[PDB]
């Protein structure tokens, strides 16, 4: 197997749909946040606070 | 137009919140939610303010004696079995159902009625929220039944955004914070039910405003007929 070293980029690519490990979680975290807001169950100001 | 209605809806009002869509114009599948609140708030405001008065022209028939205020009994429609029409419609006064309150009543000549006086027997009485019951019909006589009139009803299935909101510039306020107000109401959550609470106590002070300017001419005084009436 080929390891590649682990670079800054890895972690965030400083964009909010970025290509990294806690650019991936953000997503994943505001999929099931915009799952929930799309039935009218939280509002803006309470998605932003979560 | 409604276009307009629906753009300042998503952008300024529905912000945050999801029937807003983030102010990029209110989505194609929430239509039939801003419109049913939409005729709520168009019913509230016509029902509270004089924004339309109407009249309809009922033909008395010699069978009939309750006549209803519906438009399967419309002249004009012609989609109703009904063998008797006596709604007398026409191209320019249509009676779209927009019925709100029967106020005054008056005869074929221009002579007005009693309207649900029962010491007098010659009086048009009201039995239910939509009838007129004529105790006494002639074949060779037709009403004049007046009333406030609401906004003529936008069906919840309406996609054309060119039907017109026939409201005052002044009331675009209070009917967009009506809509807000109906709209944050619904989710029981204390933060977003406080909003919602504070948006109809703002519709009701933006309707207090207007009552107070009487910007609709309604609570305007009138000549004292009184000392001729009794007689000085």
């Amino acid at each position: 197997v080929v390891i590649e070293p682990i670079t800054n980029e890895d972690l965030t690519t400083k964009v909010v749909d970025g290509t990294g490990i806690f650019d991936e979680l953000m997503t994943a975290a505001n999929a099931h946040l915009s799952a929930q807001w799309d039935m009218e169950r939280i509002t803006g100001t309470q998605y932003a606070e979560v | 137009k409604l276009s307009e209605l629906f753009q300042m809806l998503s952008v300024g009002e529905l912000s945050l919140i999801r029937t807003g869509n983030d102010g990029q114009g209110i989505r194609t599948q929430d239509y039939p939610k801003v419109i049913a609140q939409l005729n709520a708030g168009l019913t509230n405001l016509h029902a509270r303010f004089p924004l339309l008065e109407k009249e309809v022209i009922i033909q008395q028939y010699e069978q009939i004696s309750k006549y209803y205020l519906r438009s399967e009994f419309a002249q004009m429609n012609t989609t109703s079995t009904e063998k008797y029409k006596y709604l007398m419609d026409s191209p320019t006064e249509r009676f779209l159902d927009d019925v709100i309150r029967v106020e005054r009543v008056f005869d074929e000549c221009g002579c007005p009625l009693y309207l649900n006086n029962e010491p007098c027997c010659g009086s048009i009485v009201t039995p239910s929220f939509d009838c007129i019951q004529i105790v006494y019909p002639i074949e060779t006589n037709a009403l004049f039944v007046t009333y406030r009139a609401n906004h003529p009803k936008i069906a919840l299935t309406t996609t054309d955004l060119n039907t017109e909101v026939r409201i005052p510039a002044s009331h675009e306020k209070a009917l967009t914070y009506y809509i807000a107000s109906q709209l944050y109401s619904n989710s029981p959550n204390p933060e977003t039910a406080a909003k919602g609470v504070e948006w109809s106590q703002r519709f009701e002070a933006e309707c207090t405003k207007i009552e107070n300017l009487d910007l609709d001419n309604a609570h305007i005084a009138q000549t004292n007929v009184k000392p001729e009436m009794r007689g000085w």
